[PDB]
């Protein structure tokens, strides 16, 4: 921790320069007002002291001056060695001159511990030093107070007045420690949480446009954004609807590194990107061997369908720069359709921005029904196409379409240390007051005694009181605890407070009732020990400053301003005179430290608020990722690039609902709730993924109102404890059960029964990320497209399969009604059969 | 509620037609305007099950008479996609609502003809 806790006193520093500038300036009172003392009430019979004394000042203000200068802010430890032993030697020499009877020994006191103080607080010097110093100085000046019960109580006020010293000390250091870790972490906090909110804004435009990300980052209605931890849809007209596939996929893609195609299909899409944030164009999604992005969607563009168009062409002198830069020569088909279309947000686990209608299909279709190489653009398009290009009827070679090729330290651990403090001391106090006693054996004056006892006792209750609030041994009971602390809040601990540490000023104030003036020693004494307790009156700092202060100056001061009226007689002015600049310490002294405190407990509220606020923003961005990404292959571009995989065998089946096609029908305006009511659905599964038991299972993504699921991927570790094969059963159980959910579903939705229609496959695929500056993921291989067509051409509430997929789950003991052996593009026939047996009457 | 389950089993009985469990729970005191997760009513449950006699029941517990589901359409936009007149009259007699709509934009007459339920759309062709 040596190279941080330099910089710590590097930033501690003008705090540290202005205690001693203070602390020069009250040296420099006090020696002057010792001086105009000694040369005008009395001392007018000699110079011995008060040359020293304006000496003294002056060297004090040159010190003063000097803490400006460069060549000391690296060795404000060394001057103020120096300035320390200088002002030992000042005091104990203005001492030695006495003990002939005119100089009291109370006064020298008062520079004891006054000089005893600024050594311990604003010297800044090291704790084993600071104290080896205050006890040699200790100790050498009650000798030179030399020249069988006095003496030693002489030497008790010392301790005890060390003992203050010291836990003053450790606590000002330890707490202008933590308040400068706590301001560490404060700005460690400032920096990630701005990270963090980067990190989260670049995940959430990977899933949104522009304006509907812009527009949900400023919640204004703050009930929406619940689900980041809920959103609107919104159907536009007069769109450019373009599509992409990769021609002839499956053969450019035979045989790949499960690595090359991934990275040059990356290459590609950035490459679409690129362009579509020149045309100003929303990207939209990736069907695997495909691609598309939209227009006029957000922002309805006058010329939409140019951008669109132009876009695309632009694309095809891409793909051509492409397959003859890497060679290989697939160009891929382009379908573009305007109409209307009902874009928003579906789902809430793995949800995207997309985008519903006829025209949606019908652009897919237009796409199937393009030339590689061209656009099969529609009339719906070519109604400002302003012929500009190169037009031709393109019709299927087989409705209105055309062929275009272009053209420590708690708070509450001060509590217990510090009436530790107030105790033991008090306690070696009174052990002072009562060892006077060697005239009168037994202890005669009653109030001592009283207030002794008194004294004890509330101090040993209060005692225990903080020792359970801390430990918490719980001797006798419980609730009770919870319910008399509740009463120890901020006023309640003020009197308290205010009480226990004013019980050693009575402890003091018990032994001097007596008429004791009649000897001076008494008085001296007396005198000491009252300066000694008031000074006590520094250590609880957890409390006010201005009211203990001011209890302070009353009760320890204004009963000397009482016992002046015992009239022993100008010691009373002495006397005043050193409480006056006593208490000027003791004031501004402590007003310093609750300074202290209070920026401490302010520098910890700051950071606990940082804290939850990072916190707040850590579960949100992980959990969108985990939103966009699973978390198994979230590591490998957290911590490189990207990522790939090939997996050999994974269930995917889609589901749609083809009936709401029908219950499409937009005698409501926009249709939306009738999405609102998928969405319903969909959240419904969403439900099903966060069940463990269906662990496995990962939604891909959401197409129109489809759903794509894979499984057999996450679980690498291939424990013991398990059969491989088990992920495509619970894979079809999980199927069959969301079978069930859509009809319970249904019994709620009036008088419509939305059926669905599922294909299946498994086998061989390859896993992928996308997007960089971006993100997106995805699968290929054979069985996407294989189970694609499947659901394609499959039939409602009977579960296609893949012959294979039927044999191993045949295998498993799953019953199957056969379908028929239909076509596959580019495949022929394969063996289809349904897993509902006897489901419907036939 | 407080325990919205003898509601909820009021919402069960008010579908499927438990015609002495209607009583039953209405002598439980059972919420009668509980609603189920798709704001649905009793009459949204009754009039899809057409128990007329349980509507009446029902309206001896005393639900609401315009009243919509979560999508927004009362029992009146549902008895109009269903073809049920006699279960139509008892609503206009308590008071149904005749120029609203749901929240798809047409007044629940249109819904009459959404089926071409012509005997209900012409119920709605008297009031106004």
């Amino acid at each position: 921790s040596v190279n941080l806790e330099e910089a710590c006193m590097e930033r501690c520093f003008p705090q540290t320069q202005r205690r001693f500038r203070y602390a020069l300036f009250y040296i420099g009172f006090a020696c002057l007002l010792w001086s105009i003392y000694f040369g005008v009430h009395m001392k007018s019979k000699l110079i011995v002291m008060v040359a020293p004394a304006l000496c003294f000042l002056v060297v004090c203000v040159g010190f003063f001056l000097f803490t400006f200068t460069k060549l000391y802010a690296r060795h404000y430890v060394w001057t103020s060695l120096v300035l320390t032993l200088l002002v030992f030697a000042l005091t104990l020499a203005a001492q030695f001159q006495v003990l002939t009877p005119c100089l009291s020994q109370v006064g020298s006191f008062s520079m004891c511990i006054e000089v005893l103080f600024l050594l311990y607080t604003v010297m800044h010097l090291p704790l084993y030093l600071s104290l080896i110093l205050g006890v040699a100085y200790s100790v050498l000046f009650e000798t030179f107070g030399y020249h069988h019960w006095e003496l030693l109580s002489r030497a008790l006020l010392h301790l005890c007045i060390h003992a203050i010293g010291i836990h003053l000390f450790i606590m000002s250091q330890v707490r202008s420690r933590s308040t400068f870790l706590k301001v560490g972490q404060s700005i460690m906090h400032g920096k990630d949480l701005e990270v963090e909110k980067a990190l989260k804004e670049r995940m959430i435009h990977s899933v949104m446009p522009r304006i509907i990300a812009d527009d949900l980052m400023k919640q204004g209605d703050e009930e929406s954004e619940n689900s980041v931890k809920p959103f609107k849809m919104q159907q536009i007209e007069e769109v450019s609807i373009l599509f992409a596939d990769i021609v002839g996929f499956t053969k450019m893609s035979a045989n790949k590194s499960a690595h090359a195609l991934v990275g040059l299909l990356n290459d590609l899409f950035g490459r679409f990107d690129r362009l579509c944030e020149e045309t100003k164009c929303e990207k939209i999604s990736t069907l695997g061997d495909c691609y598309y992005c939209v227009a006029g969607c957000p922002e309805p563009r006058a010329d939409h369908a140019y951008c669109c168009i132009e876009m695309g062409l632009g694309m095809i002198r891409a793909i051509e720069q492409f397959c003859q830069e890497k060679k290989e020569m697939v160009n891929m088909r382009v379908g573009v359709h305007t109409g209307t279309v009902l874009c928003g947000i579906l789902g809430m686990r793995r949800f995207k921005f997309d985008v519903w209608s006829n025209d949606v299909n019908l652009a897919n279709l237009m796409e199937q029904l393009g030339v590689a190489g061209k656009v099969h653009i529609s009339e719906a398009t070519a109604k400002y196409l302003d012929d500009r290009y190169e037009m031709e009827d393109g019709k299927v070679t087989e409705l209105k379409t055309y062929l275009i090729a272009g053209q420590f330290a708690s708070a509450t651990f001060s509590s217990l240390l510090d009436v530790l403090l107030s105790t033991t001391v008090f306690l070696i106090l009174s052990i002072t007051c009562f060892l006077r006693y060697g005239a009168a054996s037994t202890p005669p004056p009653p109030a001592a005694l009283a207030v002794f006892g008194a004294a004890l006792l509330l101090e040993i209750l209060s005692l225990v009181v903080s020792v359970r609030m801390v430990f918490f041994l719980e001797d006798v009971m419980t609730c009770t605890k919870r319910l008399l602390e509740w009463i120890a809040g901020w006023l309640p601990r003020h009197f308290i407070g205010a009480i226990l540490v004013s019980l050693p000023a009575l402890a003091v104030y018990s032994h001097v009732t007596s008429e004791f003036e009649t000897n001076i020693h008494s008085t001296m004494f007396t005198g000491s020990a009252v300066l000694t307790a008031v000074v006590q009156y520094c250590n609880f700092c957890q409390l006010s400053s201005w009211m203990r202060s001011s209890l302070a100056t009353v009760v320890g001061a204004g009963p000397l301003l009482l016992l002046l009226y015992v009239s022993a007689s100008l010691i009373g002015q002495e006397v005043i005179l050193v409480f006056f600049l006593l208490l000027l310490l003791v004031w501004f002294l402590n007003r310093e430290f609750e300074v202290s405190y209070r920026l401490h407990y302010h520098g910890d509220v700051e950071a606990d608020l940082h804290r939850t606020k990072i916190q707040s923003m850590r579960d949100q961005a992980d959990w969108l990722l985990r939103n966009i990404i699973p978390y198994h292959v979230a590591e490998q571009l957290k911590v490189s690039q990207t990522y790939s995989k090939n997996h050999d065998s994974g269930g995917v089946i889609f589901a749609s609902i083809v009936n709401f096609s029908e219950f499409y029908e937009e005698n409501y305006e926009g249709g939306k709730e009738c999405y609102r009511v998928l969405n319903e659905l969909i959240g419904d599964f969403d439900e099903l993924l966060s069940k463990p038991d269906y662990s496995s299972i990962e939604k891909i993504k959401t197409i129109g109102a489809t759903y794509m699921a894979a499984s057999g991927l996450n679980a690498t570790q291939c424990r013991d404890g398990s059969h491989p094969q088990e992920h495509l059963q619970i894979l079809f159980e999980f199927a069959k059960e969301m079978m069930r959910v859509v009809d319970d579903f249904n019994n709620n939705m009036l008088w419509f029964n939305f059926k669905l229609r599922v294909g299946f496959n498994h086998g061989p695929l390859t896993a992928g990320v996308i997007g960089t500056t971006k993100l997106l993921y995805d699968i290929w291989g054979d069985t996407v497209n294989i189970a694609s067509r499947m659901d394609t051409t499959g039939v409602e509430c009977r579960i296609q399969v893949s012959e294979e997929s039927y044999r191993v789950l045949s295998k498993m003991g799953y019953e199957f009604d056969y379908r028929g052996t239909v076509n596959v593009k580019g495949k022929g026939q394969m063996k289809t059969y349904l897993y509902p047996k006897c489901t419907d009457s036939g | 509620h407080h325990g919205s389950d003898l509601g909820k089993k009021l919402l069960e009985a008010a579908r499927a037609g438990q015609d002495d469990e209607v009583r039953i729970l209405m002598a439980n005191g059972a919420d009668v305007n509980a609603t189920d997760d798709y704001g649905h009513t009793p009459l949204h449950l009754a009039a899809w099950f057409g128990h007329l006699e349980i509507v009446e029941v029902l309206l001896k517990a005393g639900a609401d008479v315009n009243a919509a589901d979560w999508l927004g359409d009362t029992p009146l936009h549902l008895a109009a996609r269903i073809g049920h007149l006699e279960i139509v009259e008892v609503l206009l007699k308590h008071g149904a609502d005749v120029n609203a709509q749901d929240k798809f934009g047409k007044t629940p007459f249109d819904l009459a003809i959404d089926n071409g339920n012509e005997d209900i759309a012409e119920v709605l062709q008297k009031a106004a």
